RNA sequence: UCGAAGGUGGGAUCGGCGAUUGGGACGAAGUCGUAACAAGGUAGCCGUACCGGAAGGUGCGGCUGGAUCACCUCC
RNA sequence: AGUAACUGACGCUGAGGAGCGAAAGCGUGGGGAGCGAACAGGAUUAGAUACCCUGGUAGUCCACGCCGUAAACGGUGGGUA
RNA sequence: GUGAGGGAUGACGGCCUUCGGGUUGUAAACCUCUUUCAGCACAGACGAAGCGCAAGUGACGGUAUGUGCAGAAGAAGGACCGGCCAACUACGUGCCAGCAGCCGCGGUAAUACGUAGGGUCCGAGCGUUGUCCGGAAUUACUGGGCGUAAAGAGCUCGUAGGUGGUUUGUCGCGUUGUUCGUGAAAACUCACAGCUUAACUGUGGGCGUGCGGGCGAUACGGGCAGACUAGAGUACUGCAG
RNA sequence: AUCAGCUUGUUGGUGGGGUGAUGGCCUACCAAGGCGACGACGGGUAGCCGGCCUGAGAGGGUGACCGGCCACACUGGGAC
């Protein structure tokens, strides 16, 4: 069955970059428009929008391509899953490509990167890596 | 293997083969010669190795093998034996130490004497 | 310990000089022995060994002293290389040399080992001795007649002193603004080499 | 993978076989 | 002014009614120190001839290596065949920490500092196959801040900054 | 009363020796045979059963990690 | 498969455990045409405890039970996107 | 510490040689200089704002130390040199004698044995053996794998366990922030100070990755109370085997 | 687990006793409990720690000196 809506997410993500997708669409949740949010900000997604499907709502992400056709995101990883669950303190928070990715970071005031946890002083859940 | 297998068998290291059986955790031991005899090495090298058959104080029967050019060693001879193997020979994993008790270090050397008990020449 | 044999044979084994106005190395600059002209084969173990042979036979420091002032170097929150650098040049024989106060540093340690100098007020005998900020080196009154440091204070025209070092008095004394740095070293050899060698 | 270590399991195994048949009676007679 | 590394020369043979027929393989690593490396892999009859082949192979095959000042600018892990090389940036006077595949194409390649591990596959062809991948992942932080169309200061951290600007 | 030591008894469990006896590893050149690898000259191997100085043979089921299929006339 | 009427997360995997599990084999009772280990001859061979030929008993078949192995192989654990 | 400066078409001897010469080698011999440490002589501590109401009181110790005297005078060995892995030639021996951590070297011309020259690395040490960690990502949390290399149970059902779709409220168990107590000293690290330097010693921070109490947060995980139908299952109508 | 069962003052209660102190610590009676695959019960080995060594770190090995706690003082019991 399905265990990580998250991984699912991401991983759907990865599979429309790979295959040059201009779209992808998947099941709508709070937690995932949160991380849509986050990536769109962030400027790794062009644009997200969110329809309603058949039974409940969908989430549609628009996948930002470069001129020459390439991609604007390098990996996308799940760090804390189902089963071994990673939390981190405001001081050892991870750092991605040296600094030059970012890190999903759930703290109890939301949503937020790495910088933003580090320079807010809050720890939480990391929830996936993005480089 | 997933994590819940880890937490529920863990992992287990390799065991380590004792080498040097027995010393029994020293450096060197004590024997008697209980015959000194001489030997043919494996097949690709030829030779006489000369190997004596020690009962060292840890009463462990043990054959070793006696470095240098030319040696002194006959029955009921105390000997001093260290670690050490002797690729030619099987079974042969210590050595007579040079220049220790009966054994005595070898002749006309100057070069390695430390490694044959030579004293310096005067 | 220290080494007490030939000099020119270091510096013909390592390719330059480190006496600096030696004739007998200009006259023959290959290594010393009866192949001392047969190619070598090359290899960075070669190239980082015959640094670190040069750094510690210029300065005469032994092998064992060498590696506790890399370690120290080391954990200086510098950079290795300058580090080592600077804590080689701040020995106190190494300072006597610079000062233009002794021809060699052979015999710059010699005259250090003999106590014929003064630190600070008190007597220091230790060619390791370690020289700070605003140290004041001094001849002892009795040794300011003798020969050596007669030649040394009438021929004060050569190799330059350097910045972190001044003499101010006709006496010779000694003056140490702060420690040198990387720029004024003026040493032969790479740094570089000597912390790679010590990282294998 | 090679038919070797096959044939080299498949002789142990015969020659293992065979010494069991060997000594029939006499394991019924000790055990 | 080049610098070139002949990391390792191998006799191969196949064979004919007569007997063997044996020649020689050399991988070269071509660079100017500067930023700029190329790998080439020649095979003759005889080993300056194929040194030659080499030579002129890597230098027709350039790359050029995203240093900053003296090391790389973040973490990297690269895989080709079985090989698999890791590089992490080292603070500087460090020195190259390498293998001696990896240490001759990080030295043809100008990195002054950094800290290299192999970690699987000791062949030298592919260490070094596996270490040219390495590279071949780096990203500059321009074009990192173009892709996400933010400023530098914002996707870059503090510390990368300053260093290019130490080195500018 | 409890109570160390001692005595009696029947068992546990860990080792040593043992007349005889089983296999294992290695040993240029001994003896007997040709089992496998090329369709290895009966394709090989897996399980099982019986038989045979020995490798092995044969039956039943299974697998391909088995080789060859020339010429081939109408379109 | 379709309709989607109904329940409303009731799902997935599963240590151990239980069941099923080719052929051969084993027990008791039947049956037995063909085939056929073993066993007999014949031939080939230097020798044939084989290959080939002629015979041929267990077994193969049925009932009721044991066994619990296979190149039980897609040499590929199950679920999901 | 066993010396320092100067010292040549580079002495003798050794060794190699292409018989030319090269190397030991600025090394030596010689000319000066300095005496560290040892040796001799002289003086001579701190440790004791102590103890004692007696006049004195230091085991170390006449030690450390300081000042004079004489003179380079009394002071270097070990391993290794085929590749890994700095450093090669000659003679002797010949599948021997032997070496060897691995690969492997001994078959009258061995850079691998033995010995000599030379060289390199260390140096009051240098090697050997024993033991533990590293290299080993070779038990893989960081950080491995299972078609053919070792590795998917013959296949299912199912117990304990592990794990779990969308959504509302609440708890604050996990998680997270802060604060208080504790986490002896010593050790480690940073800085400073004292021994002629260093080792060593002291001082002041950090560290002591944790645990206990209070206070804050509620994204996620979990609990509690609900809701939904996309998973799962039932119903009905057909269908193939 | 190539050690799966263990326990009968053993698990709980009441009244007594005992102790500086709570308590099957002891005792009479009563009830039938208690522990165990999250490994009881057996077997082997071992003083524990601050620390030490190694390692990039995680980890691995260790418990010499110095410092803290425990245990013992020919062997085995006992109290004063």
């Amino acid at each position: 069955t399905m265990t990580d809506p998250i991984a699912d997410f991401l991983t759907r993500l990865r599979n429309a970059n790979s295959a040059y997708h201009d779209e992808v669409t998947l099941p709508h949740s709070k937690l995932k428009a949160n991380i849509a949010e986050i990536l769109k900000r962030e400027g790794y997604i062009s644009d997200y929008r969110t329809e309603d499907a058949r039974v409940g709502k969908s989430l549609v992400v628009q996948l930002k391509y470069g001129p020459s056709r390439e991609r604007s995101i390098a990996g996308l990883r799940r760090v804390s899953k189902p089963g071994l669950r990673v939390y981190a303190k405001s001081t050892n928070l991870p750092r991605v490509l040296g600094g030059l990715g970012v890190a999903i970071i759930s703290t109890s005031s939301g949503l937020l990167t790495d910088r933003q946890a580090a320079r807010q002083g809050v720890g939480g859940e990391v929830l996936a890596y993005v480089w | 293997p997933t994590i819940q297998q880890l937490v529920r068998k863990g992992r287990r290291d390799k065991i380590a083969k004792v080498k040097t059986a027995a010393l029994k955790g020293s450096p060197q031991r004590r024997g008697v010669c209980t015959r000194v005899y001489t030997t043919t090495p494996k097949k690709p090298n030829s030779a006489l190795r000369k190997v004596a058959r020690v009962k060292l104080t840890s009463q462990v029967e043990v054959t070793a093998y006696i470095p240098g050019e030319g040696h002194n060693l006959q029955e009921h001879s105390m000997v001093l034996v260290r670690g050490g193997r002797v690729k030619d020979l099987p079974g042969v994993r210590y050595k007579i130490i040079r220049g220790s008790l009966d054994t005595q270090g070898v002749k006309n050397r100057k070069q390695a004497r430390s490694r044959y008990g030579a004293k310096k020449e005067k | 310990a220290r080494y007490t044999g030939p000099a020119t044979r270091k510096s013909r084994r390592l390719g330059v000089d480190l006496v600096g106005g030696d004739q007998s190395f200009e006259k023959r600059p290959y290594p010393p022995g009866q192949h001392g002209r047969a190619r070598i084969k090359e290899s960075e173990y070669r190239q980082q060994l015959q640094e670190k042979q040069k750094a510690r036979f210029s300065y005469g420091v032994m092998e064992k002293q060498f590696r506790r002032y890399y370690e120290e170097a080391n954990r200086q929150p510098g950079k290795t290389g300058d580090n080592l650098l600077r804590i080689l040049e701040s020995r106190l024989d190494n300072v006597v040399y610079r000062a233009g106060l002794a021809r060699t540093r052979r015999m710059a340690r010699q005259l250090v080992s003999h106590g014929h100098f003064l630190v600070n007020g008190v007597k220091v005998d230790i060619p390791s001795y370690r020289v700070s900020q605003y140290d004041i080196i001094d001849v002892k009154e009795k040794s300011l007649n003798t020969l050596p440091f007669q030649i040394a204070r009438e021929t004060a025209g050569e190799r330059p002193i350097p910045s972190w070092l001044q003499v101010v008095g006709e006496r010779q004394r000694i003056l140490v603004h702060q420690l040198p740095e990387r720029a004024q070293i003026d040493v032969p050899l790479t740094e570089q080499l000597i912390v790679e060698l010590y990282s294998k | 993978g090679s038919v070797i270590k096959k044939r080299r399991k498949r002789m142990s195994k015969k020659k293992h076989r065979k010494l069991l048949r060997r000594t029939r009676v006499q394991r019924r007679k000790l055990g | 002014n080049y610098i070139e590394r002949v990391v390792s020369i191998n006799r191969v043979s196949k064979v004919v009614k007569g007997g063997r027929r044996f020649s020689f393989t050399a991988l070269v690593i071509v660079g100017d120190g500067k930023g700029m490396v190329g790998v080439g892999y020649g095979k003759a009859k005889e080993v300056p001839a194929a040194i030659a082949k080499g030579v002129e192979e890597a230098r027709k095959n350039f790359f050029r290596v995203p240093l900053i000042g003296s090391t790389i600018t973040h973490p990297v892990q690269g895989e080709a065949a079985a090989g698999v090389v890791m590089l992490r940036p080292a603070s500087p006077g460090t020195g190259v920490i390498a293998g001696g595949a990896a240490r001759a194409v990080l030295e043809c390649a100008g990195v002054h500092d950094i800290l290299a591990k192999s970690l699987g596959s000791d062949n030298a062809i592919n260490v070094v196959h596996a270490t040219v991948a390495a590279l071949k992942l780096l990203q500059r932080p321009e074009e990192v801040a173009a892709r996400r169309g933010l400023p530098i200061e914002d996707v870059a951290p503090a510390g990368m900054l300053k260093a290019r600007r130490e080195s500018e």
